């Protein structure tokens, strides 16, 4: 006789996954944002489905269908605002997860880090498309600007724009195909997340101290299952304040206006989770330079494992590097705020300075600080 | 070995042609539909718009403005200065009939709606940033990258202009 | 990616694999122009050009 | 009851790799325009599809501007009537389904954009139907207004005889015999239902050739790489 | 043998194999499309729009 | 230091599943359909996405969208008819797969067999919703009939039916939810097919003889991979013939009339691949009895490993049982034809006998016969 | 043990409340939307109409002929033989109010 938990194929996989996985005991709260991500994804997988069954992806009924969901559908407003604010919270958790990876040197797990970068790319594309779906004025105009950015690529950049558009402008085909891609992609996100976990398991999680904790691993089922239950419920607390009390707190009110390709809205911005990249976009006067900076702002995470020169993999014992990291976080928040504001004095120069400072920190300050750091500690 | 690998090569070239000519099917399917092309052809612009007035459409999917500028407004754009700005491009150069000036509608350099019709520096006033396009569209007050590019056309006649 | 990869044996290995890598790049270029049906190359070609 | 099925006529496009006679399509459009368009509709087909199939661009433009099609609200607040162009679908004869039902005896002329792909039998049906009109048999008394057509389910179609000998003058000069008119209109309706009918068949031709080439070689590959197992010649040598 | 020279020349190297496959497809697409279109127009002669264009 | 094929954590599963997987040496062509299913599913995913590219799941525009696909979009007709005939061909291969499983005694593999039954259920549901989507006369009326069949359930019948409808009749809500369900379900099928393969790999495979082939296994890569490719090419041949020479051969023309909820079509026959159950549904006079018989017709596959009693795993060496199995196949064909035909004098009684004999073969005749040869072969 | 398991029980009872509410919102979102149960729902006819009048209505998606079947028509309908009728439905079994008979305006047979 054998225990079914560790003998049945599916039960064996689940057991190694999140039952008897040896995890470090000193895992702080910041690792909870791992599971929360999937949880939001699951919720994001769920609520969107219940949105997808009352959405007619046509430019003559999309807005009417959304109003129908919010108004004349049994508890439909709850689903819709759960979707939107869940997207906001998903990106909050994603940013915190990336920050945790940067801080405690989790990018030393190469394959997991690369897979995470891919997940970031595809989830941001998914969210952009989903925000295009409701077909508000902000939705349509942001879609026009963002797709038109692709014209900067030489030679074949022009041709991609109509291909993605499906015509000569963001119109019927663009909305329908954006609905289709926004439906399919999150399942690709799920697959890549499964591969992410697969890659993580072969080395185990990284404790805050950074040093290997193979002499202190504890089982996952009794301890961390309840910890992630607490984390998910605590996240649901904030999410329910968002949805239930002030639902449209994260979102431009102009979106609640039928999209009209004859009147640009006075204020144009992407969502709060995209304004940071929009800041670098509007920083570089050159269009092609702007698009390259857009790609690089995210792709620079791939260079991080190479730039690590400190003999410590954990940032607990790196004061100067800690100040640099918090300066970087302030830089990102400054980029977001600048993206919010229109491009005028003095926002333009502040945006240029913030972009330069962000790139300079990620590429130069952190490695030089690590080198002088090692020199300061006999290694 | 040559015989066996020749069989392999012939199979591979057949598969290559099939794969190309199927992925091309899918890509061309995702490309622009025939109805969009039949809407982006020559568009019917009629008399309608009277002199000295700017009116708009959505030809090609973009907010084309056709402004019927008065023959007096042609003289008023003759007085519009050229060299010292970024795009001198006399209004006669842009459109064969300055009585009927036409230009695609998007403000380059991310601008709020320049006030239409005669404007106040000659045809517009772009509020977000300088420029304030001329009645021919040129950058009137500012160095803003370039003016609203003029669509090509093969106008049938006066009061009959077709744009494309 | 440092002085480790720089050495006489590595230079010789580079030379050994240059023909193969270069004509692999030629393979890629031919495949790209074929798949994209790139006129700006295909016009200069013989019989193929008669497609257009 | 009974359902007299339509005999299989030997259409030119019936062949495995035979496409429609496009000159017959040109002739069959005229009958639709001058006869069938009076009460029926082809809402899913626009003048644009006509070019390159049975008309050239200038003829398509002239034909489109022959009719008058409604455009959106003018700059005054109301509908303004304009001549048609390439990107206008075939005009509806009746403002709404209710007007169509009331104008006729009470029936509804179905749209022909799919009538050949919706009726069991296809062209052989419609042609026979248009040529199946006859005096009702003894013992059958159809109501005033009803006409007898054996092919129509129920034999009580509400259709006035649409095609009679010398109904319209074909431009090329072919005789206006009812059989010719019905044949051409049926080919045109089949094209309307299946616009890809040509290209599909063409594509099929290629699929026949290369898969007649890939299939052996791939098979030739399989037997190539599977011959090791097929010539094993095992042996047993116990002590 | 012609096959032997063929193999010794451009089939031993897998990369030369790929180059041969690609350059062969370059001309195979052309030849096959021309031949199949030829067969199709020969089967349907006087019916396609191309054959009857000159009238109008 | 080690082959990347057997070193990379992601490459481990792929190598152990398709490259170095020990497979029986004497596997016939009947097993190639296992690949033919999966590959076919991808086309249904690949084509079905592009249909979702240009499709407004709205009562007033769904049919218009489908016509615009087949008439205006570049090669849209190719994708549409490829998708429909691919679904029909998918069911062809599904039936052949179930027949192979019944014949060569593969239902001894239990977990894979039950997972396959679940796969069958999900695929039939997916096909039902898909046929609902075009919103033709047959689409709407067949959907109405099949969902009204659920009213036979006691007590909760009407409320369940109205729940599935999303309203009072098949309308906007029904179509809109059916589209989203049809989007999600194939990904469930994909995950469940991965589970199917995972369960199968632990028990190897059943060769036609039925005896264990653990001592004649061969590497998978140079072998069946090429044979699977050949099978996929034959499948492409059949599918392309269907699409390119008679797209609507397997499909009722009446669907091309826009769905009018005022005219009942002369016949309400569902797709070709469902009549075998539909005929059974027609056979039982009682409505609840009809629904139970319909569901039990598919569910009977689960009981198969229990009913087997012949001491030989496979059907290769059981002649009388082979005659019984071919009688079963003939019964299935007869049921399909009967479902095609209306409910009249000659067909009612034929349907009754066909249903009775189809159940009798599986429950009684096959095991009783399996006893007979065991007694015949001195065991 | 009782104290710790009481904490457990309170946690799970609160979770049960929340879970039923969360899933019931979804299941009710499945249910008929407000608009569909405002028009396709019961539509309430009128009875001020005179005798022998088929008050022309359009509801449930079909026309509605509520006719005030007069006494002569009532007795003629009752006297009509059910056996010869194609429909095996008697007049009195088909209608609850003989003098007000309500039917859907669409015919069968197209
Ligand atoms: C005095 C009041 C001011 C704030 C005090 C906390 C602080 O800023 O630093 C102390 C400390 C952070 O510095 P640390 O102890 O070196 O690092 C702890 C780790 O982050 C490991 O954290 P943990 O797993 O022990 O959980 C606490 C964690 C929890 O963080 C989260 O849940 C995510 C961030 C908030 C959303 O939050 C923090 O560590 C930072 C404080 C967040 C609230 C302000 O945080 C706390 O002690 C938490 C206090 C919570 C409220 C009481
Ligand atoms: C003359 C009339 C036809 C031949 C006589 C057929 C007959 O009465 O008994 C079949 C007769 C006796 O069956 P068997 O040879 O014991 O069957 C061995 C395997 O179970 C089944 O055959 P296998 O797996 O050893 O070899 C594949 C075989 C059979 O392939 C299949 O049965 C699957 C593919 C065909 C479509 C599925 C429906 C049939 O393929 C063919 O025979 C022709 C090519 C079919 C399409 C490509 C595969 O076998 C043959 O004639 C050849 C195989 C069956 C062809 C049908
Ligand atoms: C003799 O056994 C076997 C075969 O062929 C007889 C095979 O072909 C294969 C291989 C089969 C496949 C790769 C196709 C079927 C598999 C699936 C549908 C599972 C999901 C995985 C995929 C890569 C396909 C779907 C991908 C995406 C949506 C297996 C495993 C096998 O066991
Ligand atoms: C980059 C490699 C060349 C791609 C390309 O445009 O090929 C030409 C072909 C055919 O076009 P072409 O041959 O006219 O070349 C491109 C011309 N412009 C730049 C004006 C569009 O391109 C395509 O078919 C698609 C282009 C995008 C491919 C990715
Ligand atoms: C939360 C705010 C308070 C905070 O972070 O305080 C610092 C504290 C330090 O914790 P510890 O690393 O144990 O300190 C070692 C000291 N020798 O705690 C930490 O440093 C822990 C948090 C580290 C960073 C986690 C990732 C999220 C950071 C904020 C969002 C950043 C988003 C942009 C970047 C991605
Ligand atoms: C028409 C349907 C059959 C097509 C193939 C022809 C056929 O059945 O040939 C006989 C073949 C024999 O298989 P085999 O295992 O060799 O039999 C040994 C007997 N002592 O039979 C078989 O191989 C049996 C295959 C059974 C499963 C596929 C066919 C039924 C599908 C039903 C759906
Ligand atoms: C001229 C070339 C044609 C063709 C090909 C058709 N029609 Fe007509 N039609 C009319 C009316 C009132 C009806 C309704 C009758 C009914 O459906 O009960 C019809 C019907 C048809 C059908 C449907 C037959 C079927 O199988 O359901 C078809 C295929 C059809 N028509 C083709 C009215 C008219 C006219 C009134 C003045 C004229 C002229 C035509 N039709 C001409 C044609
Ligand atoms: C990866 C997780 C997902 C994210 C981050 C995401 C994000 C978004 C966002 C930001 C919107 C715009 C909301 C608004 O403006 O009101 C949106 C809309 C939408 N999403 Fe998603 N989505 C996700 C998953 C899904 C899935 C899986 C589906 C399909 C089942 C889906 C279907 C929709 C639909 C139909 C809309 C339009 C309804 C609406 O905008 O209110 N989403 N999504
Ligand atoms: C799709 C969203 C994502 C999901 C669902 C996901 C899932 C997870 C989970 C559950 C963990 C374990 C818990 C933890 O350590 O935090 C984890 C770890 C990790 N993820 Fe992600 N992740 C996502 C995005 C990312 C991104 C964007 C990155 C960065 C590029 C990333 C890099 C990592 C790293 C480095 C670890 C290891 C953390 C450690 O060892 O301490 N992930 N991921
Ligand atoms: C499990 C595999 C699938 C099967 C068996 C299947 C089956 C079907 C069938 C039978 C139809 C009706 C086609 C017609 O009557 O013309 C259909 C329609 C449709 N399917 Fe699928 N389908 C599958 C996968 C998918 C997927 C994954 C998608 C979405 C990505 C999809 C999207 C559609 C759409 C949009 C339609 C409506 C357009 C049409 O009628 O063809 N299908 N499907
Ligand atoms: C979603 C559709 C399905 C897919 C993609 C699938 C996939 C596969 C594949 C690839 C194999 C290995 C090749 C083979 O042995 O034929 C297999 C084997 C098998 N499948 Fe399926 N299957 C499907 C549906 C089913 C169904 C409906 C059943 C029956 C209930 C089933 C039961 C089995 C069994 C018993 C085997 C073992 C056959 C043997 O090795 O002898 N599967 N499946
Ligand atoms: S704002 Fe319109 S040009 Fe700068």
């Amino acid at each position: 006789m054998t225990n079914i938990r560790k003998s049945h194929p599916l039960m064996k996989i689940i057991n190694n996954a999140f039952i008897d996985l040896p995890a470090p005991s000193n895992i702080s709260s910041w690792w909870n944002f791992g599971s929360l991500l999937g949880i939001c994804l699951i919720l994001q997988i769920l609520t969107g489905l219940f949105l997808a069954m009352h959405y007619t992806s046509d430019t003559t009924t999309a807005f009417s269908s959304v109003t129908h969901i919010c108004r004349d559908v049994n508890y439909g407003w709850v689903i819709r605002y759960l979707h939107a604010n869940g997207a906001s919270m998903f990106f909050i958790c994603l940013f915190i997860h990336v920050g945790r990876g940067l801080y405690y040197g989790s990018y030393m797990f190469l394959e997991t880090w690369n897979i995470g970068v891919v997940l970031l790319f595809t989830v941001m594309a998914t969210a952009f498309m989903g925000y295009v779906l409701p077909w508000g004025q902000m939705s349509f105009w942001g879609a026009t600007v963002i797709t038109n950015l692709l014209s900067a690529i030489p030679y074949i950049g022009t041709d991609l724009v109509e291909w993605i558009w499906g015509g000569f402008s963001v119109d019927k085909a663009t909305l329908t195909r954006f609905f289709a891609f926004h439906f399919i992609l999150p399942f690709i996100i799920t697959a890549l997340a499964a591969v992410h976990l697969l890659f993580l398991h072969e080395t185990g999680s990284n404790n805050p101290t950074g040093i290997s904790s193979d002499m202190d691993k504890i089982p996952f089922h009794p301890y961390y299952t309840i910890k992630d239950i607490l984390g998910a419920l605590f996240m649901m607390l904030i999410l329910l304040i968002l949805v239930l009390f002030s639902p449209d707190l994260l979102g431009d009110p102009d979106n609640y206006t039928p999209a009209n390709p004859l009147n640009t809205p006075p204020h144009i911005k992407p969502e709060w989770y995209f304004l940071f990249a929009y800041a670098i976009l509007r920083s570089i006067p050159n269009k092609l330079g702007g698009v390259l900076a857009l790609v690089a702002s995210i792709l620079i995470l791939i260079l991080m494992p190479m730039l690590h020169t400190s003999k410590q993999r954990s940032m607990m014992f790196r004061p100067l590097s800690q100040c640099l990291f918090w300066m970087l976080v302030a830089d990102l928040i400054t980029l977001t705020w600048i993206g919010g504001q229109p491009v005028e004095h003095p926002f333009i120069i502040i945006g240029q300075l913030a972009s330069i400072l962000y790139f300079l920190i990620i590429l130069v300050l952190m490695p030089i600080t690590s080198i002088i750091e090692n020199n300061l500690l006999k290694w | 070995k040559g015989f066996s690998y020749l069989i392999t090569a012939t199979t591979t070239v057949g598969v290559a042609y099939a794969a190309k000519n199927a992925v091309s099917q899918f890509v061309s399917s995702m490309s622009a539909s025939a109805d969009v092309l039949a809407m982006s052809k020559i568009e019917i612009k009629l008399s309608d718009i009277p002199e000295g007035k700017n009116m708009a459409f959505k030809w090609r999917g973009k907010p084309l403005f056709v402004r019927h500028r008065t023959k007096k407004e042609i003289d008023q754009e003759a007085a519009v200065e050229v060299s010292q700005l970024r795009d001198p491009q006399h209004d006669l150069e842009r459109v064969k009939k300055p009585e009927w000036v036409i230009l695609i509608g998007v403000c380059t350099h991310l601008g709020c709606v320049p006030i239409a019709n005669a404007g106040d520096f000659g045809g517009y006033y772009c509020p977000c940033h300088g420029s304030h396009y001329d009645a021919s569209g040129r950058i009137r007050k500012g160095p803003a990258p370039l003016n609203l590019e003029v669509p090509t056309y093969e106008f049938t006649s006066d009061d009959l202009v077709i744009v494309g | 990616m440092l002085s480790r990869f720089l050495g006489p044996r590595y230079r010789e290995l580079a030379r050994n694999w240059i023909p193969t890598a270069s004509m692999w790049g030629a393979v890629g270029a031919v495949g790209l122009v074929w798949a994209t049906d790139w006129r700006l190359i295909l016009d200069w070609v013989p019989y193929i050009n008669g497609k257009f | 009851d009974l359902e007299l099925h339509a005999p299989s006529y030997p259409w030119s496009h019936r062949g495995l790799l035979s496409s429609l006679d496009h000159t017959s399509i040109r002739r069959g459009f005229q009958v639709y325009k001058q006869v069938c368009s009076s009460c029926h509709s082809m809402d899913y087909v626009a003048y644009r599809h006509l070019v390159g199939v049975c008309y050239t661009e200038e003829e398509a433009k002239a034909l489109a501007e022959e009719v008058e099609v409604q455009d959106g609200p003018n700059e005054d607040g109301e509908m303004f009537m304009r001549p048609g162009k390439l990107s206008d679908y075939f005009p509806k004869p009746y403002p709404n389904p209710e007007a169509a039902r009331a104008a006729n005896n009470g029936a509804l002329p179905p749209d022909l954009s799919y009538i050949v792909r919706a009726r069991h039998g296809g062209e052989d049906y419609v042609f026979s139907l248009l040529t199946g009109y006859c005096e009702p048999p003894t013992g059958v008394s159809l109501r005033e207004g009803l006409y007898f057509n054996p092919y129509f389910p129920g034999q009580a179609i509400a259709m006035a005889p649409p095609i009679y000998n010398e109904v319209l003058e074909f431009d090329d000069g072919t005789p206006a015999t009812m059989s010719q008119v019905a044949k051409d209109v049926c080919t045109f309706l089949r094209w309307a239902s299946e616009p890809e009918h040509d290209h599909r068949k063409r594509m099929g031709l290629k699929m026949l050739m290369m898969m007649g080439l890939l299939l052996p070689l791939v098979y030739a590959m399989k037997r190539h790489k599977w011959s090791v197992l097929k010539s094993r010649k095992l042996a047993y040598r116990p002590p | 043998t012609l096959t032997a020279r063929l193999y010794s020349l451009l089939f031993r190297r897998t990369s030369t194999f790929a180059l041969t496959i690609a350059v062969g497809a370059l001309f195979f697409e052309r030849a096959f499309d021309q031949g199949a279109d030829a067969i199709y127009e020969h089967i349907n002669q006087g019916k396609l729009w191309k054959h009857i264009k000159h009238k109008y």
